[PDB]
C-alpha cells in the first residue's frame, strides 16, 4: 500500500508553506493517526522532525523553546507565524494519544526524546504597537499559546502530584502575566481540567488545593470552559480533539454542564450563571433531538423510568 | 573510481546509462548510498568528490545523464540524478553540478524537471541567484523552464524576492509573462508586489499575439482579481478586446473568460461594467457581444440582471 506514504511523502511540502497549510496539518496529523492511525510512526517521525527542529530541546538556555523563529519575523515582516501553538499543541495531544493509549516510528523514540522536551519546556518555562507591534502580537499570542498547551501536557501529566502541580501554577501565573501585556488550546485539559474545580475531593487536597488554589487559575479553567462552550453553541464545530465527531461534544458537552452546574448552584458565580446560560442555549439549538437524553444528562443517573415529554415536564421541575 | 562503491550504500549499478541499475532499494537506499561513500568510508567530503569525478566519467554518456530522468527499474519512479539524487551536504555539491549540466544544457529542461520540486536544499536563494544567474546566457526556454519549477515550489523568503525580481524584469521580454503569471496564479511575489505586476498587466498585452492573448489575459484577469480588479476588467475592455487557429484564438479567449467567468464571480460585475458603463450602449465591439455570450449570458445565477443589461442596450 503505497496510499499512505507516498500521501505523507506527498504532504510533507505541505511541511512548511506559508502557514495555513501548516495550522490544517497541525490540527490534522492527530486525527489521521487517532482514527485511520495504524501508520503513526512516521507520523511522529514527522511531528518529531519538526519540533525538536524548530523548538529547541536545549539545556539551560535564554527562553524555554526558540520562538524566535515562530513568528512572521521568520519570513520578512510579513505575520505568517508558522503557529509555535499549533504544533506544540499537536505535539503533547497526538504524543498523548499514540503513546499512553496506542500501546496501553516516531511513536516510542519520539517517546523517549518528547518525555525529556516536554520535561524540559516545563520546567523551562515555568523555572523563568504599530512598527514593532507585529513583535509584540504575533511572539505574544505564541508566547502566551505556548504556556497553555505545556499547561494541559503537565496538567494530565500528573495524577496527584504536588509537582506536576506547582508547574501547572507556574504556567497559570506566567499566562496571567501574558494577560498584562484568549482562544485557548484546552480540549479537555479544559473540559476535564474543572472536574476537580467544581469537583468536591478524591485524595489530593493539598495537591488539587495547590493546583487550582488560586482565582486566577479559577478564572482560567472558567474561560477556557465559557470561550469553549461558545465557540460550539454559535461560532462553528469546536478546537481541539472534539469538534468534527459531535458525539464527544455531546457527551463532554453533558459532563461539563453537570460539573459547572453543580460549582454554580450549590456554591465567580456571575461565571457560572453566564456559562450555564451560553451553553444551555447551545444544548437547546444544537441537540434538537439529543437533548432527549442530554438535559436528563444532568438530572438522572440512567434514562430508565420516563420519556421527552415526561422530560420536558420532569426537567422543567428541576 | 568508488562509483560502485557508492553502490555499496543502498544498491546502485554501474548500468550503461539508461539502464537504471538499481539497488532493490531506493528511497533510503540513496541517503545510505551518500552516508557510505558520501559521508563515512571513503572520505566525509573526498569521498562525496571522488565519487562525483568517479561517476562523471560516466556523465559523458548522457544515457546515465537522461537515464537519470529517465524510467528504467530502480531500485524498489526515477534514475541515478532523478531518483536518488538527493544530498544535503550534496546541496551545493550537485548544485555546482546543476550549473555545469546548465551550459550545454531539454536536457537542461529535464535538469529543471530534476528541478522541478528539487530536493530541499542547502540555500534556495544561492540557487536562485544562481538559476536567474545563468539564464541570461541562455535562452527563455531555459529561463521560462526554470520559472516553472520554481513557480510553486521555491523558497518564498527570498522567493517572492526573486520573483519581484524577475518581475521587475519582466517588462524587457513577454517570455517571463506566463511563467511569472503561473506563480501569478498560483501566489504573489508581493502582496502588491502582486498589485503593481498586475499593474504591469493592463498594458500588458495591448496588442499581443494569438496565444500569448490567453496566456497574458489569464494573467491580466485572474492573477489577483480584487474587488476593485473589476475596473481593471475594464481596462482589458479598452485595451486588447478587438476580438481578432482563430477559433483556437476564441478557445484560448474562452480558456480565460470562461475559467474565470466562473471561478471568481467579480468578473460577472467585470463584463457587466464592460458593456452596461460605457460599451453596451455607445461603441461596441463584437467581443462584447461574444463576451456577452460568455458573461452576460453564461453566468450560473449571474444571468438575471444578466438579462437586465442583456436586453438593457439591447432595446436601447
Amino acid at each position: 500500500e503505497a496510499f499512505c506514504l507516498e500521501i505523507l511523502g506527498s504532504l510533507r511540502r505541505c511541511l512548511s508553506q506559508q502557514a495555513d497549510v501548516r495550522l490544517m496539518l497541525y490540527e490534522g496529523f492527530y486525527d489521521v493517526l487517532r482514527r485511520n492511525s495504524q501508520l503513526a510512526s512516521s507520523i511522529m517521525e514527522t511531528l518529531l522532525s519538526q519540533i525538536k527542529q524548530y523548538y529547541l530541546p536545549q539545556q539551560d538556555l535564554l527562553p524555554p523553546l526558540k520562538l524566535e523563529g515562530c513568528i512572521m519575523a521568520q519570513g520578512d515582516q510579513i505575520f505568517l507565524q508558522e503557529p509555535l501553538a499549533h504544533l506544540l499543541c499537536c505535539i503533547q495531544h497526538c504524543l498523548a494519544w499514540y503513546k499512553s493509549t496506542v500501546h496501553l516510528e516516531e511513536e516510542d523514540v519520539g517517546f523517549e526524546q518528547n518525555f525529556e522536551e516536554m520535561l524540559e519546556s516545563v520546567t523551562r518555562r515555568m523555572i523563568k504597537s504599530s512598527g514593532v507591534g507585529v513583535k509584540n502580537n504575533i511572539y505574544a499570542i505564541q508566547v502566551m499559546g505556548i504556556c497553555e498547551v505545556l499547561i494541559e501536557y503537565n496538567f494530565k501529566i500528573g495524577n496527584f502530584s504536588k509537582n506536576k502541580f506547582e508547574d501547572v501554577l507556574g504556567l497559570f501565573t506566567c499566562y496571567n502575566k501574558l494577560s498584562e501585556i484568549s482562544f485557548l488550546s484546552m480540549g479537555f485539559v479544559s473540559t476535564l481540567l474543572t472536574a476537580l474545580f467544581r469537583d468536591n475531593a478524591q485524595s489530593h487536597e493539598e495537591s488539587l488545593a495547590v493546583l487550582r488554589s488560586s482565582t486566577e487559575f479559577m478564572r482560567y479553567a472558567v474561560s477556557v470552559a465559557l470561550q469553549k462552550v461558545q465557540q460550539l453553541e454559535e461560532m462553528g464545530q469546536t478546537d481541539g480533539p472534539d469538534g468534527q465527531n459531535p458525539e464527544k461534544m455531546f457527551q463532554n458537552l453533558c459532563k461539563i454542564t453537570r460539573v459547572l452546574l453543580w460549582r454554580y448552584t450549590s456554591i465567580i458565580s456571575l461565571l457560572c450563571l453566564e456559562g450555564l446560560l451560553r451553553i444551555f442555549n447551545t444544548m437547546q439549538q444544537l441537540y434538537a433531538a439529543r437533548i432527549p437524553q442530554f438535559l436528563q444528562a444532568l438530572d438522572i443517573t440512567d434514562g430508565d423510568a420516563e420519556e421527552a415529554d415526561i422530560n420536558v415536564t420532569e426537567k422543567a421541575a428541576f | 573510481g568508488v562509483f560502485e562503491e557508492l553502490l555499496r550504500t543502498s544498491g546502485i549499478i554501474l548500468k550503461v546509462g539508461e539502464g537504471q541499475n538499481e539497488i532493490a532499494v531506493d528511497q533510503t537506499a540513496f541517503q545510505k548510498k551518500l552516508r557510505v561513500a558520501l559521508e563515512k568510508h571513503p572520505s566525509y567530503p573526498g569521498v562525496v568528490n571522488e565519487f562525483i569525478s568517479g561517476l562523471e566519467s560516466h556523465i559523458k554518456d548522457r544515457s546515465q545523464f537522461k537515464n537519470c530522468l529517465l524510467p528504467c527499474t530502480p531500485a524498489r519512479c526515477e534514475s541515478l540524478i532523478k531518483l536518488l539524487l538527493g544530498i544535503k551536504i550534496l546541496q551545493p555539491a550537485v548544485v555546482t553540478l546543476l550549473l555545469e549540466k546548465i551550459p550545454e544544457f531539454n536536457f537542461p529542461r529535464l535538469i529543471v524537471n530534476q528541478f522541478k520540486w528539487l530536493d530541499g536544499l542547502l540555500d534556495s536563494q544561492d540557487l536562485v541567484k544562481k538559476l536567474m544567474q545563468m539564464l541570461s546566457v541562455s535562452p527563455v526556454p531555459i529561463q521560462h523552464d526554470i520559472i516553472t519549477s520554481l513557480p510553486e515550489i521555491l523558497e518564498d523568503s527570498q522567493q517572492n524576492e526573486v520573483a519581484r525580481e524577475l518581475s521587475c524584469l519582466l517588462k524587457q521580454g513577454r517570455r517571463l509573462t506566463v511563467p511569472i503569471l503561473d506563480a501569478l496564479s498560483r501566489l504573489d511575489l508581493d502582496a502588491e508586489l502582486l498589485a503593481k505586476v498586475r499593474q504591469s498587466a493592463m498594458t500588458i498585452v495591448p496588442s499581443v499575439k494569438l496565444e500569448d492573448l490567453p496566456v497574458v489575459i489569464k494573467f491580466i484577469l485572474h492573477n489577483v482579481k480584487a474587488a476593485d480588479a473589476v475596473e481593471v476588467i475594464s481596462d482589458l475592455r479598452k485595451s486588447l478586446d478587438l476580438s481578432s487557429t482563430s477559433q483556437n484564438c476564441v478557445k484560448l479567449l474562452f480558456d480565460v473568460i470562461k475559467l474565470a467567468v466562473r471561478f471568481q464571480k467579480d468578473v460577472s460585475e467585470a463584463w457587466i461594467k464592460a458593456i452596461e458603463n460605457s460599451t453596451s450602449v455607445s461603441d461596441h465591439k463584437v467581443l462584447d457581444l461574444i463576451v456577452l455570450l460568455l458573461i452576460h449570458s453564461t453566468n450560473s445565477k449571474n444571468r438575471k440582471q444578466t438579462e437586465k443589461v442583456l436586453r438593457s442596450k439591447i432595446r436601447l
